[PDB]
């Protein structure tokens, strides 16, 4: 599906705020007793509208809500951390969940190298074939 | 199904569970990002008499929380201590490892009295209070929020920060016929309304402080501002006289 | 293996509850304020003994026990919820945690539709030899 | 290795660890489930004096708790509020997020007391306690369970509900002499048999109260019925007289 | 790259303790009524230094720790289970993760046993043409 | 990066995460193993005053808690019971789940006071407090743990246990002037030093029991060593006068 920004307005920027998970460290910054209180771990960025990513990003979050929420209803667990990795094995059992057939619509697999080598070796018996 | 956003011919979309794309490409779990967007951004009102409304007390539906891993500056965030009248606590508690929203411009901390019929206080709207890297969908008492909703996203391989608190009482909160004043000092107070703005409230609350216009007594003072005074759209886009002592401000 | 109930009853039918991660919300009810409570939120389905599948069930639950208890017995987490996302992983990892030779017994990469194009291009190249 | 059930050939099978079956197909995690069937359905006994003795105390052993999907409308489910003769509790209450079993026809609600030699109550034979979508290895206090197991699934590619509370009292709790008393009132007791079943019960407890039978006096009434009576093979397939107040049904 | 153990020493000998995910257990010990307690449920083992993988164990865990201080502080959770999980979809996306280029440096597929099908039936095409 | 263990051309290596190596093959989640090394192996002082110069307290961080699978038989543990001197606990108690490092051969117990200037005690070197299977960043109170650190690999395809208690007491904990005595019992202490082994402490401790040497009033006896006296390089490789009591051996 496409992206259709239906809101009142939209803010094009995003001034935005993360952490990182391998800051490259000064020295013993990266100690727990030497380094930044709670407040101090965050990056910040900003971050303007090409592609109408930031609208469209709005409208996303806007639209994921009702499906996230009924996730949220139906689990058990208190916090879930979980939904990325979930996606990610997704990811891959869309791809490899079953026999790859090449040359299907679902096997994601290029021969297209070695199409390149098995008829680039066809002039290394139909040319040697003197007598 | 969760939507997951990924972008294709310079432009963001919804990636369709049923059709297989070979030539995307998903090399890493860093490529994989959750992302917590302020209803600020859509335009919605952020005064406190607005922005209260949205929310609503409501029993039998446990909370729940799930995590995000980057968001967005706000310029509004609450925080809230409101208690029943008998002075029992309407709000629980953070839960352990829930800290308040890291980039906030203005924190409308307000405290005061309402029914609280509910064991939890929920979005009527369906979004989510945006703590720390958390996202609930309910409130905890004085912990800062932002509201806001969450993203995930796919994508393609590889000023300092300065916070001001304004503070209001509030009697009937989540109801009807709620009434918010504006903190100028202990005994101090302003009538709030829903065109005032953040900073409007912290220059009116600096004349009257340079203007000597504070109570003087053991009683509470409360000025009210009359409609000819405009205030000052998305925000990224006087004289006192007197009349529990009320009084006007023209 | 194969499931051999070695039970004294089994009951045929299976009268089962669950929930629903992305039921179509009619109006506003995915809304936790306006939602159901607790105790709304399940469904409810009717199954029978099909294929024995139901007796068969009873007895795969029986005989889960003795290795999942020595699962959490060895686990510090005080709640599981990783199972089944574990299992996906295990099953990718049987298939695609190495090299895939093709036609080996543990490559699941069937080439057929590209032995019907390599094998249906000879006749490109013995057909045309006029000279 | 945990097992998972797959079906072949028309017929429900364990997954081989060892052997790699290629023609197998998980193309979502939406096909692996974790289903939790009820001892109910394998002709266990369910009433209260046989089901309690499956259960006991024991010290050192961390609890654990296990999530599951889907689960079975349930007969008979068990609600225990058991003291120590001290009046110290014997069940450490339900933790944060775990609700009662969502489906009970009857819910024997147990109270009484025991000496309770244990930290934690544990199934002797090794099976869960079922709760709402989380299965424990112990007894939580005043929480509805039904006792069950856990089973793994792989799947192939893509009257309303009632209720009824009954009430015992006990004394001796998880020992070889345990007593149990069916509640009709505060004040009216009915000698518990292994024999009865809950329709029995609710059939006599409302015989009672229309013949009159329940105590007229501040004392405790403990009815008795003899041999002779029968009660009314697996779920799914009179004259009183006076003898603390002893008396007989016949 | 290598492990370069820079420590003042190495005990050069493992005396490890861990558990057992499905020890074959005696009876009924598996049930937590009867099991053992807490206290008993590990196994104990020895490992010396062949191929110097001991002092080599003592300096990786000594040099993870900076990265892994890092993403603790960056994780909002408070006890992480997750990493190998992680580490697992990390290892499969990097071979998986796209379209497999069939001989490419980064796709892992092996087809020289069908190199030797489809080479070893030239000579049922070209051996077979008698006219 | 995490680092990953791998074992390429008979030798440990960390796996880079650029390179792919394809003949490099993970069948199976239990080839990925996490284990827990303890700083004893390093070659680290382990008395308890060089090992308590080690740890600090510090407010503002939130602790953190990493699970591991296996880990090593330790020497050398410690467990703290520290308050201020206004009597308030300087630790958190446990969380539920983490019990006390499986396996020490010494528990060296302290008990004292400090003034413990920070919400959490952590690792200065940023070392892990090894549990049961969880490493923290923080100590808990009255609970055992080694200090160390933890390592992830990937593996290729497929005497009893004795623990003595040495119990300390301590003034000025975490501080440049911390004092530490060794207990003989509660009323015969032992002036302590960095040089002492715990097999030292052991022998002193029969030597005074049978020598007679304990304090026998209602008053605190406390011993001291003079220099003469040694004691007894890594772990796997007398006349009494009195002069509370002061005293020396000699
Ligand atoms: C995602 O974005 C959507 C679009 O911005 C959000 O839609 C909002 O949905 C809520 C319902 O949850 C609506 O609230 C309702 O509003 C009506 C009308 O209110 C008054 O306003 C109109 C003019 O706007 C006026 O003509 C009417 O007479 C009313 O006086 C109320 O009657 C309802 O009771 C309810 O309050 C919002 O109006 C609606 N916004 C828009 C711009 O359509 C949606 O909430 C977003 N999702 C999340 C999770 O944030
Ligand atoms: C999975 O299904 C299995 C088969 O239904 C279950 O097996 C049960 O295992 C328990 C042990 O945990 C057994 O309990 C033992 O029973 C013996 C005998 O009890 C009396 O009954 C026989 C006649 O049945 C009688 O001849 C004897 O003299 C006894 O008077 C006791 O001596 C033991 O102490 C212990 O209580 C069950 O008997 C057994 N059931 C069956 C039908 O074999 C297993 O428990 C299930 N697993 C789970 C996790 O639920
Ligand atoms: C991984 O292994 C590394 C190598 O063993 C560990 O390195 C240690 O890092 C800490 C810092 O966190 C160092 O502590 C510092 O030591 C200096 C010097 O102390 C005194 O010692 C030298 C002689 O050794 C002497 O010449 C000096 O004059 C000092 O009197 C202090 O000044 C600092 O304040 C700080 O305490 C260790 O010295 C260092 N050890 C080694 C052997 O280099 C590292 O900690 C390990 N990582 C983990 C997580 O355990
Ligand atoms: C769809 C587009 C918005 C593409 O995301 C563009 C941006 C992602 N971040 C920033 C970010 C950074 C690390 C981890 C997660 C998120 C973002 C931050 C807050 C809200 C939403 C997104 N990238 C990343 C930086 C620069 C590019
Ligand atoms: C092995 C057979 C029982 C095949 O499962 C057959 C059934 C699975 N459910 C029902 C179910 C539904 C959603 C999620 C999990 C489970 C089931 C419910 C309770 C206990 C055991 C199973 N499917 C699903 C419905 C209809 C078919
Ligand atoms: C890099 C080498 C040390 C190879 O690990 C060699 C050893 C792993 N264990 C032991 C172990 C066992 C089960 C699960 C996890 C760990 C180990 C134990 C404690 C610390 C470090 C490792 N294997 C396993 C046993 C025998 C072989
Ligand atoms: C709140 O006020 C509105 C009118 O503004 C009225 O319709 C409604 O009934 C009131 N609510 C209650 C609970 O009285
Ligand atoms: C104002 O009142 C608050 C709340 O009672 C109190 O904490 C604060 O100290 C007071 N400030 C002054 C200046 O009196
Ligand atoms: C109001 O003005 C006074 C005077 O400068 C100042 O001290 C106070 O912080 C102001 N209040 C707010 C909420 O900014
Ligand atoms: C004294 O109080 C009055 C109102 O009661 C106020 O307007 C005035 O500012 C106060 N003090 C001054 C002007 O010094
Ligand atoms: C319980 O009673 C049985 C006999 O029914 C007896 O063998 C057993 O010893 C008794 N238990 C105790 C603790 O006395
Ligand atoms: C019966 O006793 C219970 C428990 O003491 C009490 O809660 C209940 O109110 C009583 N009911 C009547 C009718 O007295
Ligand atoms: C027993 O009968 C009375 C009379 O109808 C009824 O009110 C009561 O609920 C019954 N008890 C149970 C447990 O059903
Ligand atoms: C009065 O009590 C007797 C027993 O004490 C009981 O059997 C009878 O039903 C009661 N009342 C009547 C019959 O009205
Ligand atoms: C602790 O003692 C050292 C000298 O051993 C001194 O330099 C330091 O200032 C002292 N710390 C405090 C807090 O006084
Ligand atoms: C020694 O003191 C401890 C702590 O007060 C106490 O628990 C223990 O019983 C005492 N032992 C003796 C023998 O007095
Ligand atoms: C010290 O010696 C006495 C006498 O044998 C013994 O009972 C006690 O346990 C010893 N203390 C320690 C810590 O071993
Ligand atoms: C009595 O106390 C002295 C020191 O006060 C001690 O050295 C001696 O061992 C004690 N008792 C004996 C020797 O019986």
């Amino acid at each position: 599906e496409a992206i259709v920004n239906a809101q009142p307005k939209c803010n094009p920027n995003l001034h935005y705020w993360t952490t990182q998970d391998e800051g490259a460290a000064i020295g013993l910054a990266w100690i727990p007793y030497f380094g930044p209180a709670a407040e101090g771990i965050y990056i910040e960025g900003l971050m303007h509208n090409q592609d109408g990513l930031i609208c469209g990003l709005r409208q996303l979050a806007n639209e994921t809500t009702q499906a996230l929420q009924l996730f949220l209803r139906a689990t058990t667990e208190l916090r879930t951390f979980s939904i990325l990795n979930r996606k990610a094995i997704d990811f891959l059992l869309q791809r490899w969940g079953g026999t790859c057939h090449i040359l299907g619509p679902d096997c994601c697999i290029e021969p297209a190298d070695w199409t390149k080598n098995i008829t680039d070796k066809i002039d290394q018996i139909i040319h040697d074939f003197v007598d | 199904s969760i939507p997951l956003g990924v972008i294709h011919n310079s432009a963001l979309q919804v990636s369709d569970v049923d059709k297989l794309v070979c030539r995307d490409k998903l090399s890493s779990t860093n490529q994989l990002r959750s992302v917590g967007l302020n209803l600020e951004g859509n335009g919605v009102a952020t005064d406190v008499p607005s922005a209260t409304k949205r929310w609503g007390f409501r029993s039998g539906v446990p909370p729940k929380v799930v995590n995000y891993e980057a968001g967005e500056w706000a310029e509004n965030c609450y925080n809230l201590e409101i208690k029943k009248p008998d002075g029992s606590e309407c709000l629980p508690a953070a839960p352990d490892g829930i800290r308040g929203f890291p980039r906030c411009r203005y924190v409308h901390k307000v405290s005061g009295t309402g029914p609280c019929a509910g064991d939890f206080a929920f979005h009527k709207e369906g979004a989510f209070f945006l703590y720390d890297r958390l996202a609930s969908t309910v409130i905890y008492r004085g912990t800062t929020f932002a509201e806001g909703v969450v993203a995930f996203l796919i994508l393609p391989q590889a000023s300092g920060y300065y916070s001001t608190t304004i503070r209001y009482q509030a009697t009937g909160f989540g109801t009807n016929e709620t009434e918010y004043l504006f903190e100028v000092d202990n005994l101090t107070y302003v009538q709030l309304e829903s065109r005032f703005t953040p900073q409007f409230l912290l220059q009116l609350n600096e004349t009257i402080y340079t203007s000597g216009k504070r109570s003087n007594t053991t009683g509470k003072l409360i000025w009210k501002v009359n409609p000819e005074i405009d205030t000052t759209w998305a925000f990224w886009e006087l004289s006192f006289t007197v009349v529990x002592x009320x009084x006007x401000x023209x």
